[PDB]
RNA sequence: GGAUGUGUCGUCGCAUAGACAGCCAGGAGGUUGGCUUAGAAGCAGCCACCCUUCAAAGAGUGCGUAAUAGCUCACUGGUC
RNA sequence: GAUGUCGGCUCGUCGCAUCCUGGGGCUGAAGAAGGUCCCAAGGGUUGGGCUGUUCGCCCAUUAAAGCGGCACGCGAGCUGGGUUCAGAACGUCGUGAGACAGUUCGGUCUCUAUCCGCUACGGGCGCAGGAGAAUUGAGGGGAGUUGCUCCUAGUACGAG
């Protein structure tokens, strides 16, 4: 979810993934195929969904923590300096990019946990299992 | 695909142009069909052939020779369909050849059958639609079977003897 | 495995569904091209552990093996694959993946077993004779036993590059 | 009353059947006596007592039923050699207890008009096929 | 009758039908009788 | 996001030694599997998911009851 | 070198994400009464009390007593209650002159319509002679609402 301390702020800009694997942590996976901002909220709104399909296990992965603060409209006005430090965190996600990836449990007992979570991102994604041999 | 091709003595087929015109013991019929539908009788059976395969074709294919097998059992043994009326007081009689509904209704449903079709009843609880061309039976029958659907709690009103009509069952 | 052009120019394939690779040893880096398909239903089998026919155009047979591969975002599918020339008594070391088998005794305990580390590396494989493969025991493993290098029985001869007390696979508790 | 195109089924003590929550509404819905089925039911069960006993009633159309005094529970038959206090939720985790292959003799002997297996062998091992699913172990086997 | 904007099925029966350019959903049991429109 | 609307490429797959869908018929015995409960017996939820017969027929699809029951499925034969 | 401002009144007209009447699916819909989703804007949508009100609360009804748009529709159409002149008061702030989230009593809203548009009504000419009269209908406009009682039937339905 949120950051423990750090600066305050940022900016925007964007281009394909760079360091999302693919297999790691288990043996099934689930890859962001687009440009978005990931909520740290609509995050949650995704492993407490896993999590209830799953009645144990925990085998479920989210290496995309939220490393970003935006900021808001405190009403309207426009006369004042930058804004609103607090209203809410960020995880930048890249397309190929790698959110969620389970393990242990059967193929489909996974291809729902993902499909619901699916559900509550900005993002159209797919699922993915193995070949992935990079570096270790 | 659909093939086989009974064509029963009675019949009498004229594959003359795209009217492909049938006469038989009950009553020269007439159905339409696709010219560049290829079909006609060699040796004894019959049998409609195709151009393409696929949809477009392989569609109205399917649907000829289910047409035409038609009008065989048609103007060689007729059609003929038995509607059930079921519930209180529900009755018809007749007039002429007119159907006599009388199902609860405030005041009596007459029901007139068209231009070559016959309405019959045996006991003023039962019901039948004969006739030539499947169709208008069904295409009629239906009108008889509207007259009243059955209802989710003691299916009433005409319906199909062995008509499977569960009750939601309420209070 | 045909693979038969090989030059800088892969307009001739880019298109027509080809891969591009190269392999070598440090005498011959032949240049390369192979199909696409091929190698694609190919090192899905072998993997990193599965040396295979390489006559290119022309008809020169050469053992080699899967070194690195690196395959496109957003499309799993791969763009470029580096080929090791097979060598005759050493290589330079492997790739190898860890495997499970039998029921664990710590599964229907109640909790579920960790395969920690997934594919691991051994010094000195011995080409000709290198595991394509490798199982491990799992039963014994209970409420939290962990198995390391030290432990995975080896293929006689092989010697495990990892450190040995790192945790290979672990049953992992319920929860 | 009613004809119920059903069989009823259930499992007594050993010669109650005679307070409410057991049957009851079981057969006082449907209109008709219970105080004899009561009294034809400790009689039979006169020879084995302390134990429970399924039985099968058969209704007919002229409110008359029937019944066969079968043979207990092989459930409650562990309980009782094995001295179980009640059947275990996780016996994956936890057991129960242990008893010897000859406790299922007498059980392959005197449920037998049920069992419908091959003979003897194939009587025996669907006894452990249940007592399995219970918690119990079985104990020696195959070689040695 | 069930104008859902997402229509599939809801047990082993629901039988998506195309009548006139409409995506429809007929199933032995109504309560799931569907149709984008 | 939905969806047997088509066009073109890829994957399993399963199969004249006679499948798929349709049809006649079957369907197991243990067991109302134990566990939990006011009970719940293939179907509210923990545990498992084995034995026997067989050509077969799985501690189990979903619907159903207050549980029952009943209705079909997964496996089996003949027709084509 | 001025696009008059809130609210009413008058006058309307349009959208539909329909308030009521129309038709329909499902209901956990027995019937009666409802819930809910679909199709559907023809027409209709009351009178009072409090407030400048819009809003809203309320009295009595109704099939209903829809939501919005048209320079928050309409002041060269009316009002002027509201609020963003000059008087005066209170509380509050200010040493003061004055001020105000404020509150309160008072306070001249301009006869003459040229172009378009609109409602009525004539003159010219045209429609291949000059005249009297009777018509076809291209097209276009108006209207398009709803309750209650009786009958069927105390039936169907319902343990009632």
């Amino acid at each position: 979810k949120r950051t423990k301390f750090r600066k305050q702020f940022r900016g925007r800009m964007t281009g394909d993934a760079k360091g999302g694997d693919y297999v790691a942590f288990g043996d099934y996976g689930l890859i962001a195929m687009e440009p978005a901002w990931i909520k740290s909220n609509q995050i949650e709104a995704c492993r407490i969904v896993m999590s209830r399909h799953f009645r144990r296990g925990g085998k479920i992965y989210i290496r995309i923590f939220p490393d970003k603060p935006v900021t808001k409209k405190p009403a309207e006005t426009r006369m004042g300096k930058g804004k609103g430090a607090v209203e809410y965190w960020v995880s930048v996600v890249k397309p190929g990019r790698v959110m969620f990836e389970v393990a242990g449990v059967t193929e489909e007992q996974a291809k729902e946990a993902f499909r619901l979570a699916g559900h509550k991102l900005p993002i159209q994604t797919k699922m993915v299992k193995r070949e992935v041999y990079d570096e270790a | 695909g659909k093939q086989p091709i009974a064509v029963p003595s009675g019949v009498t087929v004229n594959a003359q142009d795209g009217v492909f015109k049938v006469k038989g013991p009950k009553g020269e019929l007439t159905v339409p069909y696709n010219t560049e539908l290829t079909v006609r009788q060699d040796g004894d059976q019959l049998l409609v052939e195709r151009p393409s395969d696929a949809q477009k074709h392989r569609a109205l294919h399917g649907l000829t020779r289910t047409l035409v097998a038609n009008a065989v059992k048609g103007v060689s043994d007729g059609y003929t369909i038995n509607l059930e009326l079921r519930g209180v007081g529900f009755r018809a009689k007749l007039t002429g050849k007119a159907l006599e509904m009388n199902i609860g209704y405030s005041h009596p449903v007459i029901i007139e059958p068209p231009a070559g079709v016959t309405f019959a009843v045996p006991e003023p609880t039962r019901i039948d639609v004969s006739g030539i061309d499947k169709q208008l039976v069904g295409q009629v029958a239906a009108n008889v079977r509207k007259v009243r659907k059955p209802d989710a709690y003691h299916g009433k009103g005409v319906r199909f003897v062995g008509e499977q009509i569960a009750l939601k069952a309420g209070k | 495995m045909e693979l038969t052009a090989k030059p800088r120019t892969p307009k001739q394939k880019l298109d027509e569904s080809m891969i591009a690779a190269v392999a070598y040893n440090k005498e011959n880096n032949v240049s390369f091209a192979l199909d696409r398909k091929a190698f694609d239903r190919a090192f899905r089998q072998q993997s990193t552990t599965g040396l295979f026919d390489i006559t290119v155009e022309g008809g020169e047979t050469f053992p080699a093996l899967v070194k690195a591969v690196q395959m496109d975002k957003r499309k799993r599918a791969p763009i470029h694959v580096d080929f090791y020339m097979v060598t005759y008594g050493e290589p330079v070391e492997v790739s190898v993946p860890v495997h499970t088998t039998g029921r664990s005794q710590g599964e229907v305990q109640g909790g579920l077993v960790d395969i920690v580390v997934h594919n691991l590396q051994i010094v000195a494989p011995g080409p000709r004779r290198i595991p394509q493969e490798l199982v491990v025991d799992v039963t014994k493993m209970n409420i939290g036993d962990h198995i390391t290098a030290g432990d995975i029985k080896l293929p006689e001869g092989c010697t495990l590059a990892a450190d040995p007390e790192l945790t290979v696979v672990s049953v992992l508790p319920p929860r | 009353m009613k004809k119920v195109a059903g069989i009823v089924k259930l499992q007594l003590p050993a010669g109650k059947a005679t307070p409410a929550p057991p049957v009851g509404p079981a057969l006082g819905q449907y209109g008709a006596n219970i105080m004899e089925f009561t009294k034809a039911f400790n009689a039979q069960t006169a020879d084995k007592g302390d134990a429970i006993i399924p039985v099968e009633i058969t209704i007919y159309a002229d409110r008359s039923f029937t019944f066969i005094t079968k043979t207990p529970p092989m459930s409650y038959l562990i309980r009782k050699a094995a001295g179980i206090g009640k059947g275990s939720s996780t016996p994956n985790k936890a057991k129960v207890g242990k008893l010897n292959w000859d406790q299922v003799l007498e059980i392959a002997k005197t449920k037998m008009p049920d069992l419908n297996a091959g003979s003897v062998e194939a009587a025996a091992n669907t006894v452990a096929g249940t007592a399995r699913s219970m918690g119990v172990t079985v104990e020696g086997g195959p070689n040695a | 009758m069930k104008v859902r904007s997402s229509v599939k099925k809801m047990c082993d029966n629901c039988k998506v039908v195309r009548r006139h350019g409409r995506v429809l959903v007929i199933c032995s049991n109504v309560k799931h009788k569907q149709r984008q429109g």
